[PDB]
RNA sequence: AGAGGUGAAAUUCUUGGAUUUAUUGAAGACUAACUACUGCGAAAGCAUUUGCCAAGGACGUUUUCAUUAAUCAAGAACGCCGACUAGGGAUCGGGUGGUGUUUUUUUAAUGACCCACUCGGCACCUUACGAGACUGGGGGGAGUAUGGUCGCAAGGCUGAAACUUAAAGGAAU
């Protein structure tokens, strides 16, 4: 039949940029389109649900976070800025495919923990059984009771690292990979365990908004702006 | 100085998709597939078709104001081939050749993780 | 403004927006890589976590009973050989000893690896020595001939025969 004639949809598009929370280094991550702020769907509520997936290397300046992408959820719009909060964390698939080798065991755990806020998080963990230096047998398997005990102490100490953190404290805790060092130190009594990682953090429920808490995560701001000159 | 979109190249067999969206993925800038550039209905996956689709993708991205793209290259995945078709590398090469800067190439095909075969 | 799909196509979906992208929900399965000539189970079989319920095996034992035993027709549950010698490397479970490194400390006990020995397994690579005596069936392999028996098969332009017969077609041209 008859279809449609085009009218260019980039004349009604508005550019915002995304300010990341201050639990990171350099916080301008990029820009985002949205339709122009008309009545009946204003743009500031056409936003506020969008998550962006950025790289932690791009958020932290280094390159040892070249894996480990994270998600930032848009919460509050002010003055052509999208202030975001932490929404999750995930490895790239190539990292854990680069970690998995045969002739070892992968012990993976996960716990659903509610923080010192009322965010509830499903937080994961992977760990691979190392072989010691001077080990001549090619296997280095765990005896599955060592797996249950390792997974037990993984669950206990990382649910101790949450509940004893807020979201900002947990994010600043898992940027420099130090919960992995806690797992390694707490587990070398059982098995050697190379390259423990957290690998995945999911938000499940989020409490309320608390604009004051978000603006204290970012920085202040209030405007009296221009005035019309007639 | 760069403005970054993402590339979202989905290169199956029988077709390729070069679909730049914004950094979130909610707003699209010039989805043009392979079978809409030149269609003999079997050359949709061809490197020529992927080069044409990525070239007018990069035309509209330079029109809107995007200078660089983060490349997310996926295959059909699922309970199926998991290997990108002949159009993925061609679409990536044409996106780089046509002015856009490339960053962060990553492979986001859906590994099915215990699938639904039998 | 096409998407599937194919060697190409097509049925199919699609401007009442398909395919692609993002957020979220629901459903039914399934347990990827780790995954092995590894493990467990009487066999068929068994791979996410945690807990409960009973079970089982090997080992350890200066515990206990005291021949309680082995094989299978019937019946029940589930569904190059043997009576035979030594070894060798690797691996799984247990145990003993050694005495180094990872571990570590006055919270409980508890590892991992290396080495030797030993018991029991799944296999593998070899050795030495022994009579080891869902039922129904014609008779080797490769061919060859056929004055036998049972079949199937040729002719010859169709129309078109009682009719030297139309139209049209075929063939060669």
């Amino acid at each position: 039949g008859q279809k449609k004639r085009v009218v260019d949809p980039f004349t009604r598009k508005e550019w915002f940029d995304i300010k990341a929370p201050s639990t990171f280094e350099n916080r301008n991550v990029g820009k985002t389109l949205v339709n122009k702020s008309t009545g009946l769907k204003s743009a500031s509520d056409a936003l506020k649900g969008r998550v962006v997936e950025v790289c932690l290397a791009d958020l932290q300046g280094s390159e040892d976070h070249s894996f480990r992408k994270i998600k930032l959820r848009v919460d509050e719009v002010q003055g052509k800025n999208l202030l975001t909060n932490f929404h999750g964390m995930d490895f790239t698939t190539d990292k854990l495919r680069s970690m998995v080798r045969k002739w070892q065991t992968l012990i993976e755990a996960n716990v659903t923990v509610k923080t010192s806020d009322d965010y509830v998080l499903r937080i994961f963990a992977i760990a691979f059984t190392r072989k010691q230096a001077n080990q001549v047998k090619r296997h280095s398997y765990a005896q599955s009771s060592h797996i249950r005990a390792i997974r037990k102490v993984i669950s206990e100490i990382l649910t101790k690292e949450v509940q004893g953190s807020t979201l900002a404290q947990l994010t600043s805790k898992l940027i420099p990979e130090v919960i992995n060092k806690e797992i390694e130190n707490a587990t070398k009594d059982i098995f050697p365990l190379q390259n423990i990682h957290v690998r995945k953090v999911k938000l499940l429920k989020q409490p309320k908004f608390d604009v004051g808490a978000l603006m204290a995560l970012h920085g202040e701001g209030s405007g009296e702006e221009k005035g019309k000159k007639v | 100085s760069q403005v970054f979109g993402v590339a979202r190249i989905y290169a199956s067999f029988n077709d390729t998709f070069v679909h730049v969206t914004d950094l979130s993925g909610k707003e699209t800038i010039a989805r043009v597939t392979g079978g809409m550039k030149v269609k003999a209905d079997r050359d949709e996956s061809s490197p020529y078709a992927a080069m044409l689709a990525a070239q007018d993708v990069a035309a509209k991205c330079k029109e809107v104001g995007i200078t660089a793209v983060h490349v997310k290259i996926r295959a059909t995945g699922g309970t199926r081939t998991k290997t990108p078709g002949p159009g993925g590398q061609a679409a990536l090469r044409a996106l780089a050749r046509s002015g856009l800067r490339i960053g962060r190439i990553e492979d986001v095909t859906p590994v099915p993780s215990d699938s639904t075969r039998k």
